[PDB]
């Protein structure tokens, strides 16, 4: 809850600089078994345009659009590429409830109202409360965007998945 | 025309006996009705003659 | 007792020209077929997309079907009977 | 096929199996193993 | 007492001669009450006429026709004692059923879930019984996977019964989707289920059973081919020429099992055809992935069990002749895993057990293919096995498979000390 | 008196909730709408043409392709050599073997084992495994670092009588990882961190358990082994320790492609790990849920 | 899976039997021996290693 609501509202604070719109996720044990869940320490995420292209550089291209070096002395960009991409992630906020729970039971026990249309109550053994932005190139979204979701854990692992966003707004967006 | 596909589905793909034509089983007019809308499965005619015995077998209960 | 040879550098095995070309030739094989593990995967997301948008008309067909049903239905009912409204 | 050596003459193996690697190899195991090799390879557009 | 129905039940399953048709009748049916309600007549003449012809009590060999027969085929046509015998069978399942929950103390529910179902493992859903022929009502935690993926219920489909069904038939070789009977079946018929198949019968059968795969694509059409199948009306010329107009296969199986003077042979062979309507689908083995309950998730949550079933199959006793080349051993589970019937039925497993003849025990120890051999994330480990290779055949050892399957819950632990046990 | 943004939130609730997964149909996650939220007051548009869907999956066919052409470019190298020095491979990990042997049975399960290998290319293996640590920071340095003080002439004689020590520039050990293939079981082990040393006796290579112990590979003959070293050279090596070595190439591929993908990450500094650099840590805080929770 | 079944069984090699499978075989009163090769694995009454 609580990472949702306060997103939501810095998100608000930064909206013109960045032109990103808030997007509030729940995750189970279907995502990450329960001791990652538990131990999670990060969690990233990063644009992709609908021509490949991601959103820490100008779309006119990068120098590291040139092919492997394949030298020792550099070793791929070395130091470059890598503080580009480190540029290219940004970071988000997550919550961890570390015991089973219904999510409408939740929500009802905090302040929330949840309205739902039919008794499509779901059971979880443990949930966290990620949330994430993505970009409005212009004051619209383009259904063939694409959103990664990267997760980070206290040995240095991790895991990466990637969205596109007409099904996160398959038609969340088209009837409004 | 019809000729090719209704010859081909009856005696090709069913292999089903010469003598057994359309007047002798009207569920077999019914069901040609049917197979020759789709142009797949041929391969394997034996899913066809499983389907045809099984729609006699219910075609012939008491109840 | 049993008698053996301790590994070297400059020791070398020898194939037989027969190996040589049966591995050469299933390099071709390899290189010619086209059957890359990617496009596996994307063959089969391929699928999954087909098939949820196949899904997607048929029950719009369904519906499109039923309304025309019913109205042509409410024609029959109110040429032959016309009931109250 | 066969193997060129740089010594000519070869040594009596000696010591466990747990010091020195060595290809012991009975004809009859490599030839069941090629085949049951053969037969797990295609046994698993 | 019941042990007279016991003993009967010992010597038609291990009895070498198990009458062959009663494998297929099995997988025709699936359990679907229509399909037995159909064949009903046929059944009581099956059963009448081989109880007399020889002394063993058939198709003992499947839970669900066991059940069918005590329930539908108890209005007449058997002798009331054969009935009695059916109704035996089930009453010692519903007492075993008695004793498995702590019925002095199981009232009230914990976290959803009712108090028996943490007591011990045969109430508790999270464990499919080994022959599955409908899916469970409850399906909470459990993830069943088919292909490689769980299946998200667009991969769930029904099958529909009368109407024409082509593409299903197609699809009878295909593996990733599931068709199944629109009935989700219930947890008490559940809990009977898992007690016929866990308890009852690897402890009167000494682990001899096994679990095979008919090839019905193929079977059924060959073997229902001839004209008498395909045109008949909405007589009796001769003996011979109903065996040549049957055929040779249907003649080897039906000729003195379920032919009496009232339906001679042809009829016979015409009444059983009636079941093919249904015709269901080829075998397929189904993987199972379920946490347990919310009180075992305490020392490793990460456990998500791996359990094995076999759908649209059907369970064995002995080796069949005439089906030789329309079926495929499954062995699958540390019970129904014969060595003896698996080396018959194909080559290259007798050649595996003649190679290494140490492996014809029948205690668990054969080897199961690496796919089903998930021992130490299955639920009935090896000392099940041990204990139903050394287990005499009475109903003592049945109930006490069920008392050995008490779970290690602490609610489970606190209630079972309640009891004093 | 206000009206506070949580308090209407609060009372507005939500009412959306629906299920989405990943493209390659791997993951679910559950994504939640609150009536309140600006996006609501936004009314910005949208656009689905089929054209940037193309564009988009092509793009993730490359995403994709990333780790499996370079799968491809190691085979191609290892059938290239294996074509160039005529099928004839010298021995290079040592041990023991016979003249009085049926080779061909070992050169038809070596074809079996790259088959299967083949077969069983994933994104865990050693080629990527030793990719990553090429891709950090200090890799760069590190190894301008080796290639400098390895080009080092003899030391004058007065560098080595005064002065802070001359040093040896390799440690005797080498880090290794390692794809290891059994045919008469079909069975892969892709994700293997192994150590290995160059023999002082022979010039040949001895391979290392990371505990110490020796590994059994070379001895069993219904098994082959793929060897990377941590400046890439790589070996493919079959059943009596004679292997068939190239560089491992990767000019296939342009820099963001495979950077984006296998950046190794690097931490940001929160709660329970220490300000000085790189110094000892304590035990993870791992905030449970075996535990009554604090505040 | 199914279909796939005799493939395993055409290769002839014989396989580990498991800790747990081999426990089974020691008779109650010499379990607590020195013989008892599986004895550093029962750590815990209620779950297996």
């Amino acid at each position: 809850m609580e990472t949702h609501l306060y997103s939501d509202l810095a998100f608000e604070a930064r909206f013109a600089d960045d032109e990103q719109l808030p997007l509030h996720l729940v995750l189970d044990q279907e995502v990450l078994s329960n001791e990652e869940a538990e131990t999670l320490r990060y969690v990233y995420y990063r644009n992709v345009d609908s021509a490949g292209r991601s959103t820490g550089r100008a779309p006119g291209g990068d120098e590291d659009d040139a092919p492997a070096s394949d030298d020792a002395e550099d070793a791929v960009g070395g130091d470059r590429a890598f503080d580009r991409e480190r540029r290219t992630w940004q970071r988000a906020c997550f919550r961890v409830l570390p015991r089973p729970l219904e999510l409408l039971d939740y929500l009802r026990q905090s302040g929330l109202t949840v309205t739902l249309e039919k008794e499509q109550r779901v059971r979880m053994f443990y949930a966290v409360f990620t949330t994430l932005g993505l970009r409005c190139p212009d004051n619209r979204l383009s259904g063939a965007q694409t959103l990664h979701l990267r997760l980070v854990w206290p040995d240095g692992s991790y895991r990466d998945w990637e969205f596109l966003a007409r099904d996160l707004l398959r038609e969340e967006m088209e009837a409004n | 025309k019809r000729d090719e596909k209704h010859r081909h589905v009856v005696n090709v793909v069913l292999e089903l006996p010469t003598e057994i034509s359309e007047a002798t089983h009207p569920v077999l007019a019914t069901m040609l009705s049917k197979y020759t809308r789709m142009s797949s499965l041929f391969n394997d005619k034996c899913a066809f003659k499983l389907d045809l015995l099984r729609m006699v077998a219910v075609s012939r209960t008491r109840r | 007792v049993a008698v053996f040879f301790e590994p070297h550098e400059e020791n070398v095995l020898r194939c037989p020209e027969r190996v040589l070309r049966r591995l050469l030739e299933d390099a071709a094989v390899t290189m010619r077929g086209g059957g890359w593990r990617e496009d596996v995967l994307m063959d089969r997301v391929r699928k999954r997309y087909l098939r949820q948008e196949l899904r997607d008309l048929g029950h719009r067909v369904q519906t499109y079907c039923e309304d025309l049903e019913g109205r042509v239905s409410e024609a029959e009912a109110l040429l032959n009977q016309q009931c109250e409204l | 096929s066969l193997l060129h050596t740089f010594w000519r003459l070869p040594v009596a193996v000696f010591f466990e199996p747990h010091e020195e690697n060595v290809l012991r190899c009975p004809e009859r195991v490599l030839r069941r193993l090629l085949e049951d090799a053969a037969v797990t390879m295609r046994g698993g557009d | 007492d019941y042990e007279e129905t016991l003993r009967l039940f010992k010597t038609t399953v291990t009895s070498p001669n198990y009458p062959e048709l009663c494998y297929l009748v099995d997988v025709l049916v699936h359990g679907n009450v229509d399909a037995f309600l159909l064949i009903r007549t046929f059944v009581a003449r099956c059963i009448v006429n081989m109880f007399h012809t020889r002394q063993l009590l058939v198709f003992a060999h499947s839970y669900a026709l066991v059940t069918l027969i005590a329930e539908h085929l108890a209005d007449g046509a058997l002798p009331p004692q054969l009935l009695f015998h059916y109704r035996n069978l089930v009453a010692v399942l519903r007492l075993v059923t008695r004793i498995s929950a702590l019925p002095g103390l199981n009232n009230g529910q914990l976290a959803e879930e009712p108090l028996s179902a943490y007591v011990n493992a045969l109430h508790d859903h999270r464990l499919w019984p080994p022959f599955v022929t409908h899916l469970p009502r409850n399906m909470e935690g459990v993830q069943v996977v088919a292909d490689r993926q769980p299946l998200n219920p667009a991969n769930i489909e029904a099958r529909h019964h009368g109407v024409s069904d082509v593409p299903r038939l197609g699809a009878m070789d295909a593996d990733e989707p599931l068709f199944v009977d629109d009935y989700r079946a219930t947890d008490d018929e559940w809990t009977l289920q898992k007690v016929f198949y866990l308890c009852l019968m690897p402890a009167m059968t000494n682990n001899r059973a096994c679990g095979l795969g008919l090839n019905l694509k193929t079977l059924l059409v060959d073997l229902f081919y001839r004209p008498a199948f395909l045109l008949m009306p909405a007589p009796e010329d001769s003996i011979a020429a109903q065996r040549q107009a049957v055929g040779e296969m249907l003649t080897e199986l039906v000729e003195d099992v379920a032919t009496d003077a009232h339906t001679p042979l042809l009829q016979a062979c015409r009444e059983l055809f009636l079941a093919v309507q249904f015709v269901g689908e080829h075998v397929k083995v189904l993987e199972v992935r379920a946490p347990l309950d919310h009180a075992q998730r305490q020392g490793l949550p990460d456990f998500i069990s791996r359990q094995h079933v076999l759908y649209n199959g059907c369970c064995v006793v002995t080796a069949p002749k005439t089906l030789i080349e329309y079926s495929l051993p499954v062995p699958f589970h540390r019970f129904y895993s014969n060595p003896t019937i698996c080396a018959a039925l194909s080559d290259d497993i007798k050649r595996y057990v003649t190679e290494f003849p140490h492996y014809h025990r029948h205690d668990g120890g054969f080897p199961l293919p690496t796919a089903f051999a998930h021992e130490y994330h299955n639920w009935l480990r090896s000392p099940f096995s041990r204990y139903s290779a050394t287990c005499p055949n009475v109903l003592h050892s049945v109930m006490t498979l069920a008392a050995m399957l008490y779970k290690i819950s602490p609610v489970s632990l606190v209630l079972q000390t309640k009891a004093h046990i | 008196d206000e009206v506070a943004r949580t308090d209407e939130w609060k009372g507005a609730g939500v009412s959306r909730l629906r299920e989405v997964w990943d493209v390659q149909h791997r993951v679910r996650l559950r994504v939640l709408w609150y009536v309140n939220s600006f996006w609501r007051s936004r009314e910005l548009s949208y656009d689905d043409h089929e054209v940037e869907l193309y564009r988009a999956l092509d793009a993730y066919r490359a995403r994709i392709a990333v780790e499996y052409v370079l799968i491809r470019a190691v085979r191609d190298e290892i059938y290239a050599v294996l074509r160039r020095d005529g099928g004839a491979l010298p021995q290079r990990f040592a041990c023991h073997v016979s003249r009085n042997m049926s080779w061909r049975v070992v050169w038809e399960l070596c074809r079996h084992a790259l088959a299967l290998w083949m077969d069983w290319a994933d994104v865990r293996s050693c080629i990527i495994k030793a990719l990553t640590p090429r891709l950090s920071r200090g890799a760069a340095a590190a190894a301008q670092r080796a290639r400098r003080q390895r080009e080092r002439s003899a030391p004058k004689p007065q560098e080595l009588l005064f002065g802070p020590r001359n040093e040896s520039g390799p440690p005797a050990e080498q880090t290794w990882y390692a794809d290891v293939v059994r045919c008469v079981r079909a069975q892969v082990d892709l994700g293997v961190e192994v150590r290995a040393a160059r023999c002082p006796r022979t010039g040949l290579w001895i391979v290392r358990d990371r505990r110490g112990r020796l590994r059994r590979w070379l001895s069993q003959p219904e098994v082959c082994v793929l060897y990377v070293t941590p400046d890439l050279d790589f070996y493919w090596v079959l059943p009596g320790g004679f292997a068939v070595s190239s560089r491992v190439t990767l000019h296939g591929l342009a820099q963001r492609a495979l950077r984006d993908r296998f950046q190794n990450f690097e931490a940001v500094l929160a709660r329970g790990m220490h300000v000085e650099a790189g110094r000892q840590e304590p035990e993870t805080p791992r905030v449970s849920g075996r535990r009554l929770p604090f505040d | 899976a199914a279909r796939r079944i005799p493939h395993f069984y055409r290769v002839r090699r014989e396989v580990p039997r498991t800790v747990n499978e081999m426990k089974q075989d020691f008779v109650v009163t010499d379990f607590y021996k020195v013989g008892n090769i599986t004895l550093y694995t029962e750590l815990h009454p209620f779950f297996d290693f």
